[PDB]
DNA sequence: GTCCTATCGATCTTCGGAAGAGATTCAGAG
DNA sequence: CTCTGAATCTCTTCCCGCGCGCCGTAGGAC
């Protein structure tokens, strides 16, 4: 091929060619001019070893090249590597009809739903377009049609809108360990050019938002199109394959949403009366004369389905709060109360679900699935749980608990100082008192966490669980479970060297506070180490993976 | 204290406790300090151009009895400058001439020369320059090389467990590594056996060196051990006892005499046995012969009388050898000490697998082993040995390679010559010994101590030296064979192996990094760059855990925080800040003296190495302002351990708490509270930021702006001091006073300010003015800011206003809510200036031309098309407008249109033509501006100093005979014969007027070279005629798939422009701008973001109370009341700062710059507690606990609870959507397989991978799999079938086979293989 | 370096040889229709057929691609290349 | 200057990869 | 005298997408 000007780009094989064409006429012309024993020995050793650099250039005593050092590639090298045709060319090959985008969240879309930039859609569907501009007797043919669709009518969006009615899209972020890296959606339009994303199949691409690019790839074929929706749809894998458990356990939001609505407190706002049923529970709420978590009673309704499978209306008076009536207003028709009479977590919702499916089905599980995330969304909004430095405590003991435990240390120091003790049990004593001390801070801290909330119920102070923002956060499995509120509220502690060895001194200072030079100085190795880690274990996840398909 | 003009208006209030006693150096001096010590020439030769030469010149040769050797080297100036050099695309260079003196000895004479041609400095080659921001222009790309580092040369000894045979046992071994020259590795077999090799070649006898080193067995033995001797007098066989030699071990046989026997058979011996031996005079002593048959003799002992061998060296002797030799009349016998623990007995071992006999043995071995297929000859074995670790062509340790081989012998000198010699290596092998025997300890390699840092003057050093060598090899047989008479220096050498050698490092070299010019932290952060990537270094997949891993010496050189995590995690790291290279080449930083008791304010830098010597104590201890220490215990780091130790026992002190960190690092504020994952991703984030349009300032940063913004070389800084006369927006002129002002020269100087100009990342770097007309300033005041900077201080992004809730999840765990008002304000949009060629060649059919009458072409693309063919500057465009009209002959109608997708104005068309062809009409008129433009630009500048320099004349004039009529009488110029007594005021007038003529003549001639330059056909270099450059300026605004990011690791594509009614808003009916997430302060453990939030909520707030008090007429007198309140507020900060002395012109000018919110200074590790956030809150009316409730927009009621609300500095990271969003329909296909194209700037389409084709296999689809693989990708005639069938409306496909298979078919045929489709 | 069995021995080539080689040391019509090159001159390397038959004056004459048409053009003979 | 032939056909290609397994050579002895 | 051990050699392997940027036969003879 040439390139920028009068020059043709060099070709590997030809060069290779032409060497091996030049040694061997030059073999044939002294062959009939007679040259030398020793001259011919010397021109067949040469064309030996220059067929063998066409061949499979390298496996010579050293590769030929025509640059800096770059070894030129032959026919063998053409046919293995990472680079070769096998798995460059055949068994992943680039496709048309396809594209990319940057994904952000849209809460609004159902879950068999995802929005795409109007542009995308147009340069995607471009072919159907034209399939409809003919139909629609509106283009003459395609050198109109394309030019239509150049000039972006009015009318040509009004066709893309009726293309686009029932036509499934695979959206495939990349890398894509598992079966659910690839699903299938209903597309629809939407003005920006971000890829608009549902939140509950976010947990199964294991996409985070902050900058993922993701893949679109559009079916053409009739039976292509009812594949997508059979097999891939998001709605037709909601169970992993890898175990009985869901792939749409509720996000991070949503639990948080949950959790808050359907906590109760002790004392609050429209606590005790009788409520005639759900509805009036919310239209309370809603008027501003009840707190969320108040104490109520009001008459439940449930249906059981009999050992045959036709729903029993059973109703009662139940004892609950207002929140729980609020969330049993979209729970279906085939489940016990006992379920929402519970604060919801990232645990306890997600057996719920899973229930749900056990026993309505999938149709049922569903829609409730989208329900709960709509109403986790909207409840937890309404919550405002801000975070702030307020939020974290040191418990006022924690001075104390270091007081000693150092002073320990210095005992064992001390029988150091006299010779009373070896050089390995003084470190063995040191750590585990330091550990003891960790262990003590921890469970005085996280105490204190919980004890932070007392309220008077009417007469006298009772304490309860406490609506600390962290708390709420940690408790509901959202995000920071205890490992990560002991170290913003309680000692960060012993860390590790490259090497392992455990750090006499530990970190005693907690995020809240302020931590040293040294102690930052310490943690890098930790950071390091785990983010060296990462980065070489995400190649031999993957080699281990290939070796598996390869070989079942 | 004293606030410069640049600092006296905003006075920054600083949280800082401890005193900055060394401020932050200059820091680009890494570079510019290094390319210094290589261009300047120097008597001591060494560290230059001047070393490579001695290195190679003189240069003679021995057949040709002549030599010729380097005199001198003086270095033209550079042709182009940076702007104009930059602007036509050529390299930033100089020429290096050298002179060269030919001296021609003679036959049958000494070496009387017959005759010695110098010539005048020839040309030599074209060396790249290090322009002043420390960067090389190579081809109008501007470039940073980043230093390398890498293992010291010197001797390193090194062992592992598990890694070698995993049976318990380590494996030692040491290797010599040269500067330049070749490894040599010694190493010990499992069966302790000693072996050497080269260039880790197969493995040969280490004693064979020694008889290459013409060494006896004797004398090798003697070298190595100790010799027991045996005597055959008064008794048979007694021997001479060191007692301390038995100590621990079971004396195992009788020893017995004189009366007391020391230590019976079968016990031990302990030290009091020895003091009774050594009372006991132990010279002679009794052994069986058993013991003395164990033994192994020292040296050869032939029959005397026949004069036959008897014994020789390492020969092991027994009981009847004993008889015989002493019998033979050698009654003395010496033996080895071979203790097991304490004397093995390698060497011997070596002895009795070393194959070879002597010297001419090892040079046969050596030669064998070395080079296989050649032959040995006595005269050609010592020209490979000699050459292998002797000759200087071969061999050289460096200076710092030399200081660090006689550190690892200990040795009382240091300076000692490259090449080894006899003792050098034989310590080297005894250390070993040493090591095997276990009196000693293994060096560490990932140790700062053993690792250098070579920067650009030095490795482009080496390459000047590579090409030396290569034009000697070339000249030394030319001047062998040539007649050397008619010879001139000219001929001798030919520029081109040295010219092409310095170009390829620095065009293509691995570290000749291409400038990521995105902001001035980019740049900064990436010439300070360390690596330990490239040539002579190790490579991204051949690397472990333990050089990627932090070590306890990289504290306060290396900054452990900033590393691109990913593939390279360790290998590229970041200088830190205080850090400063030694001459040698280690890393050094300073540490305070500590005296005794007190914390002296004086400096010393201590490198890796010494740093384990002492006991420095941390920069966080407290001082009672008389130097002592507070404490009466102070934690301090020893040998990389760290643990307290008493006062007046520690000897050093870190210099600031900034000393450990990095620039990058050290902008953030906060550092000290976010986990050092968020650390890193914000460090590394914070260089990505592109230059909004108009950034202002963070209310929260640490000062250490006020250096990075200065330093990045990219603001307009006063050389001098003076007084500003004008300016306007690109051009700023100061009077410069007379204080500095040079007596003849013009005591006014310009700054011509640089206005919208590509950067590498496409952005705009337009510097503007901020000083105003008649302002005073004094040398080193930012005049101009640059891009991203602002009133002197570094400012990436905008301060928002953001609240920590959830929002119906537009928020959802990364996702960003920003208000419509931030994008109704433009904080955020920034242009994009997009450079566009339009080449033109000289093609084999003729010649092409760029013409308004392009073919095929209607006027309604022409209409932006001038009567020439180009677009009118400032016409905006749309994807697919033509803006080039050029054409090709034989005709066809390439032409420039715009790339799809993108629009904007057309700011920037610069025609670059190949004369002989005839210049198109509209590069006519362009050069005819650029003409009128530089002549306008000298004539102002002549004229201006010719008003400036006649007021001096006239000024001269008041005072010697001033009369008014006959000075405004004739013009001003015909003042040469002026009446003015015989003194020196005409003196002055003629020195002046001769200046004045000087000027002239000046203005004529660089007038001419510019209108010649200008005028130039500029050179199309590859048969190409004619280039149409083409800049065009996108104004991009903020989108929903943008990616916005704080200082503190957050980071986040915003999902939704929200209209501003739909925002929360506090009682104030204030609505935020931003709202974040609140579930991810925890979990990602940087809570430091929701304490700098709190800090600039009152930040501002002391702003909203300035601004009142300005808005509302307050007097004076009460604003200073206030703002010093605020100022004063705090600890006992180091910062003071009395407003009284600013006469209220600096208060009310202090206050307009402070009504947007008062600046803060956070320092890294001496930052502000939570007892002055909350103290600063107080004094604003906000309330102490930081959270506020906020009121739903949409529905008016008040969120429960409230929420943290305040101003968070946020930066737009340049990875915006519309650079990303990409799809295909149907385009170009490739070549050599019909898949389609690959790429954004190419139509491609998506690559489905292996693991998506697993994934569909995964479920049952086979048809989507088919399709995929078939009809959209490679079946030629079924994806066309496919298409038809698609806008008929059939949705069918007939897949056929992929073209691919058969191109892998016909692959594997052309080898020896029959591979075939078959029918059953 | 040399040809020969080994390197430690480069061997001479034979008795024989060395004469033969000292002996060679010592010791295309343009056809009516066949298509040639022009070798040199402004024609050199282009795509002409022989016209006619300059023989006994040692030319050479090919139609060549001028103006469009097949000019007659007379050579000489040393510009073939066939 | 263009247009041709050919590869350090008087060097020294980089030592800063682990490893994992076959293949190919060498011991202690039947 | 060469049979089963090891012992030392060579050959082969190392996640995946995206997006820039640049750089891309040489010497000497007619």
């Amino acid at each position: 091929v040439p390139l920028d000007g009068g020059r043709f780009a060099t070709s590997d094989l030809n060069d290779l060619y032409r060497r091996v064409i030049n040694r061997n006429n030059r073999l044939k012309r002294l062959l009939d001019l007679a040259a030398p024993d020793i001259i011919v020995r010397n021109e067949k050793r040469m064309l030996q070893e220059a067929v063998d650099a066409l061949l499979d250039n390298g496996r010579r005593g050293r590769a030929i090249t025509g640059s800096n050092k770059r070894p030129l590639k032959s026919l063998a090298d053409m046919i293995k590597g990472k680079q070769g045709r096998f798995r460059q060319n055949l068994l992943g090959k680039r496709v048309d009809y396809s594209g990319r985008s940057v994904i952000t969240v849209g809460p609004y879309l159902r879950l068999h739903q995802c929005g795409l930039p109007k542009k995308m859609a147009l340069e995607l569907f471009k072919p159907f377009i034209y399939g409809k501009l003919e139909l629609r007797g509106l283009a003459t043919t395609i050198k109109a049609a394309k030019k239509m669709v150049e000039r972006e009518e009015a009318v040509v969006w009004d066709i893309l809108d009726e293309v686009i009615r029932e036509h499934p899209v695979l959206l495939n972020r990349a890398p894509t360990l598992h079966r659910l890296g690839i699903q299938a959606f209903e597309p629809v339009l939407i003005e920006g050019k971000a890829i608009q994303l549902h939140p509950l199949v976010c947990a199964a691409y294991n996409a985070d938002f902050d900058g993922d690019q993701m893949a679109v790839h559009v079916p053409l074929t009739l039976e292509a199109q009812l594949e997508a929706r059979a097999l891939m749809m998001s709605t037709n894998n909601i169970l992993s394959p890898a175990n009985g458990e869901p792939i749409i356990v509720p996000s991070q939001d949503v639990v948080l949403g949950l959790y808050y609505m359907t906590r109760d407190c002790v004392n609050a706002k429209g606590e005790g009366m009788v409520l005639t049923g759900p509805k009036e529970a919310e239209r309370l709420y809603r008027s501003g004369l009840a707190s969320l978590h108040a104490r109520v009673k009001v008459r439940i309704t449930e249906y059981e389905k009999d050992a045959n499978g036709e729903l029993v209306a059973k109703t009662s008076l139940k004892d609950t709060t207002v929140g729980r009536a609020i969330l049993w207003m979209i729970v279906p028709k085939g489940l016990p109360y006992s379920i929402v009479n519970q604060a919801l977590g990232k645990k306890a919702i997600s057996k719920m679900l899973n229930t749900c499916y056990r026993i309505l089905g999938l149709k049922p599980t569903v829609i409730f699935a989208d329900q709960i995330m709509y109403t986790g969304f909207a409840y937890a909004a309404r919550s405002g749980a801000s975070v702030g430095i307020d939020d974290m405590v040191i418990p006022e003991k924690k001075h104390e608990i270091i007081s000693e435990a150092e002073a320990e240390v210095a005992e064992i120091q001390e029988q150091f100082q006299s010779g009373l003790v070896t050089a390995g049990e003084r470190y063995n004593k040191v750590i585990d008192i330091w550990a003891a001390a960790n262990d003590r801070v921890s469970k005085a801290m996280m105490d204190n966490l919980q004890t932070e909330t007392v309220i008077n119920r009417d007469g006298q102070e009772e304490k309860q669980v406490s609506f600390n923002s962290i708390y709420m956060m940690a408790d509901s499995g959202a995000r920071g479970s205890a490992a990560q509120i002991r170290q913003l509220a309680g000692m960060r502690g012993l860390m590790a060297k490259p090497d392992g060895s455990i750090i006499e001194t530990p970190i005693t200072a907690n995020f809240r506070e302020g931590l040293n030079v040294l102690q930052y100085f310490i943690s890098t190795h930790g950071a390091r180490k785990g983010l060296a880690d990462t980065a070489l274990k995400t190649a031999n996840s993957g080699y281990l993976t290939r070796r598996l398909v390869d070989v079942a | 204290m004293v606030y410069s003009y640049t600092e006296k208006k905003r006075i920054r209030k600083d949280f800082g406790k401890r005193p900055q006693v060394l401020d932050v150096p200059y820091l680009l001096s890494i570079q510019l300090d290094s390319f210094q010590k290589f261009i300047e020439q120097d008597p001591e030769g060494q560290y230059g151009l001047e070393a490579a030469f001695r290195s190679v010149f003189p240069i003679q040769s021995y057949s040709g009895n002549s030599e010729l050797q380097y005199v001198s080297y003086r270095l033209g100036e550079p042709v182009f400058d940076v702007q104009e050099c930059q602007i036509r695309g050529v390299t930033y260079s100089a020429p290096l001439r050298v002179k060269l003196r030919l001296v021609i000895y003679e036959r049958e004479a000494p070496e009387g020369t017959v005759k010695d041609i110098k010539e005048q400095e020839v040309y030599m080659g074209e060396i790249p320059l290090m322009t002043d921001n420390g960067t090389f222009v190579i081809n109008g790309t501007e470039r940073v090389i980043v230093s390398q580092l890498h293992r010291s040369p010197g001797v390193f000894f090194d062992s592992d467990k598990g890694k070698t045979h995993s049976s318990g046992k380590v494996l030692y071994n040491a290797r010599i590594i040269p500067y330049r020259g070749s490894w040599l590795d010694f190493e010990f077999d499992p069966k302790d056996n000693l072996f050497v090799r080269i260039d880790r070649r197969r493995k040969l006898p280490a004693t064979i060196i020694l008889r290459a080193l013409n060494y006896t067995t004797e004398q090798i033995l003697d070298l190595f051990f100790e010799k027991v001797i045996f005597e055959i007098r008064d008794n048979k066989l007694q021997m001479e006892l060191v007692p301390e030699r038995l100590r621990g071990e079971t004396a195992s046989f009788d020893i017995e005499a004189n009366g007391k026997v020391y230590v019976e058979k079968g016990r031990r011996i302990t030290a009091r046995h020895i003091r009774q031996l050594e009372k006991d005079d132990v010279k002679l002593i009794e052994v069986p012969v058993e013991y003395i048959a164990g033994k192994v003799v020292a040296k050869d002992y032939i029959d005397e009388s026949t004069g036959e061998l008897i014994c020789a060296a390492n020969m092991e002797l027994s009981l009847d050898l004993l008889a015989k030799l002493s019998q033979s009349g050698h009654k003395r016998i010496e033996t080895l000490f071979t203790n097991d623990l304490d004397h093995g007995p390698y060497i011997s071992e070596t002895l009795r697998v070393d194959p070879t006999n002597d010297r001419l043995s090892a040079l046969v071995e050596i030669y064998r082993m070395m080079r296989p297929g050649e032959p040995p000859t006595r005269e050609a074995a010592e020209s490979l040995f000699e050459n292998l670790f002797f000759s200087e062509d071969r061999y050289d340790l460096s200076a710092v390679g030399r200081m660090k081989f006689n550190r690892s012998l200990l040795r009382e000198e240091i300076e000692g010559s490259g090449i080894l010699s006899k003792d050098d290596i034989i310590d080297v092998m005894k250390k070993l010994i040493d090591i095997r025997n276990g009196k000693g300890e293994v060096d560490d390699i990932d140790h700062l101590g053993n690792r250098r840092i070579r920067s650009v003057g030095e490795m482009a050093e080496n390459q000047f030296r590579v090409g030396l060598v290569r034009v000697e090899r070339a000249v030394k047989e030319r001047l062998s064979l040539g007649d050397l008479d008619t010879l001139m220096p000219q001929d001798m050498i030919n520029a081109k192996p040295i010219s092409a050698a310095v170009k390829e490092f620095f065009g293509s070299s691995q570290l000749s990094q291409f400038m990521d010019q995105n902001n001035p932290l980019s740049e900064i952060t990436h010439k300070r760059r360390i690596s330990a990537l490239g040539p002579g270094g190790l490579t991204r997949e051949r690397a472990g855990f333990e050089v990627r891993d932090v070590h306890p010496t990289h504290y306060g050189r290396v900054c452990p925080i900033e590393t691109p995590e990913g593939p390279n995690i360790g290998l590229i790291n970041s200088l830190s800040v205080y850090a400063q290279t030694n001459e040698y080449g280690f890393l050094e930083t300073p540490y305070r003296k500590v005296t005794d008791g007190v914390v002296t304010d004086e400096i010393h830098y201590l490198s890796a190495i010494e740093e384990g010597n002492y006991v420095i104590a941390q920069a966080n201890s407290n001082l009672d302002e008389e130097g002592h220490f507070v404490e009466d215990l102070v934690t301090c780091r020893s040998k990389g351990e760290s643990s307290l130790f008493s006062r007046d026992q520690v000897d050093y002190m870190d210099v600031s708490t900034q000393q450990v960190v990095s620039v990058g690092a050290s902008l953030i504020p906060f550092l000290e509270h976010d986990d050092a994952n968020r650390a890193l991703m914000g460090a590394n984030m914070q260089r990505q930021a592109v230059p909004t349009l108009r950034a202002d300032k963070p209310l929260v940063g640490t000062g250490m702006e006020r250096a990075v913004a200065v330093d990045s070389g990219v603001t307009a800084v006063a050389k001098r001091g003076g007084v500003v006369q004008y300016v306007d927006a690109s051009r700023i002129v100061i009077k410069v006073n007379e204080d500095e002002m040079y007596p003849g020269e013009a005591g006014i100087d310009i700054y011509n300010l640089t206005k919208y100009t590509r950067s590498n990342q496409n952005t705009c770097i337009n510097q503007m003015p901020c000083v105003s007309l008649g302002e005073p300033v004094e040398r080193g005041d930012v005049l101009a800011d640059g891009p991203s900077t602002d009133l002197g201080e570094l400012a990436l992004g905008q301060n928002m206003r953001v609240a920590f809730m959830p929002w119906n999840g537009y928020n959802f765990e990364d996702s960003i809510l920003v208000s419509e008002r931030v994008v109704q304000e433009d904080r955020f949009t920034t242009i994009h200036i997009q450079e566009l060629a339009c080449v033109s060649r000289d093609t084999k059919l003729g010649p092409e031309e760029i013409t308004a009458d392009i073919p095929n072409v209607g006027e309604a693309a022409l209409s932006k098309l001038d009567e020439s063919g180009i677009v009118y500057i400032g016409a905006e465009v749309t994807g697919g407008d033509i803006l080039v009209g050029k054409v090709t002959p034989k005709v066809k109608d390439s032409s420039l249109r715009v790339p799809n997708g993108v629009s904007g104005t057309v700011i920037d068309v610069q025609v670059f033509t190949r004369d002989g062809v005839e210049k198109d009409k509209r590069a006519l008129e362009i050069e005819e501006m650029q003409l009128k433009q530089a002549k306008k630009d000298l004539s102002e500048e002549l004229q201006i100093l010719e008003a400036g320099l006649f007021s001096r004349i006239r000024a001269v004039l008041v005072a010697g005979g001033v009369e008014a009529e006959k000075l405004d009488k004739l013009p001003r110029d015909r003042w040469l014969e002026l009446g003015l007594t015989d003194e020196e005021k005409q003196n002055q007038l003629e020195q002046l007027a001769e200046q004045y003529d000087e000027l002239k003549h000046e203005f004529e001639k660089k007038l001419e070279a510019k209108r010649r330059k200008i005028t130039q056909g500029d050179d199309l270099a590859p048969g190409v005629l004619k280039i149409v450059k083409v800049y065009l300026a996108v104004k991009r605004r903020i989108q929903p798939g943008d990616k916005m990011a704080g200082r503190h690791g957050n980071k986040g594509v915003i999902s939704k422009i929200n209209p501003i009614e739909d925002m929360p808003y506090d009682e104030n009916g204030t609505p935020v701008d931003i709202v974040l997430n609140p579930l991810g302060v925890p979990s990602r453990m940087n809570i430091g973001q929701i304490l700098e939030t709190h800090l600039g909520m009152a930040a501002k707030g002391i702003g909203d109370k300035i601004n009142a008090m300005l808005k509302q007429q307050q007097e004076v007198a009460k604003l200073r009341e206030f703002i010093q309140r605020a100022y004063d507020l705090g600890a006992d900060v180091r910062q003071k700062v009395d407003l009284s002395t600013f006469s209220d012109e600096e208060v009310m000018r202090l206050a307009e710059n402070l009504r947007k919110g008062m600046p803060i200074a956070t320092p890294v590790f001496d930052g502000a507690k939570e007892a002055e956030i909350k103290e600063l809150l107080k004094l604003g009316d906000l309330p102490t606990s930081g959270q506020i409730r906020l009121y739903d927009g949409r529905t008016g009621e008040q969120f429960e609870r409230p929420v943290t609300v305040g101003y968070m500095y946020m930066l737009k990271l340049n990875h915006l959507v519309d650079d990303k969003m990409h799809a295909r329909s149907t385009g170009s296909y490739s070549l050599v397989t019909q898949q389609p194209l690959g790429g954004k700037a190419q139509f491609g389409g998506q690559r489905f991978g292996e693991m998506e084709v697993w994934a569909l296999e995964a479920y049952g689809a086979a048809y989507t799999l088919q399709e995929m693989l078939t009809v959209k990708s490679d079946d030629v005639n079924g994806r066309t079938k496919m298409y038809k069938n698609i806008v008929d409306g059939n949705h069918q496909m007939e897949p056929g086979m992929p073209e691919s298979f058969n191109v892998l078919l016909k692959e594997i045929r052309s080898l020896g293989i029959n591979i075939e489709l078959e029918d059953e | 370096g040399f040809i020969g069995g080994t390197s430690d021995r480069p061997a001479p080539i034979s008795d024989k040889e060395v004469d033969a080689i000292m002996n060679r040391l010592q010791q295309t019509l343009f056809e009516p229709g066949e298509m040639v090159r022009v070798n040199d001159g402004p024609f050199a390397d282009f795509n002409g057929v022989v016209e006619e038959v300059d023989y006994e004056k040692s030319r050479l004459k090919v139609s060549v691609s001028i103006f469009g048409r097949a000019t007659p053009v007379e050579l000489d003979f040393s510009q073939v290349e066939k």
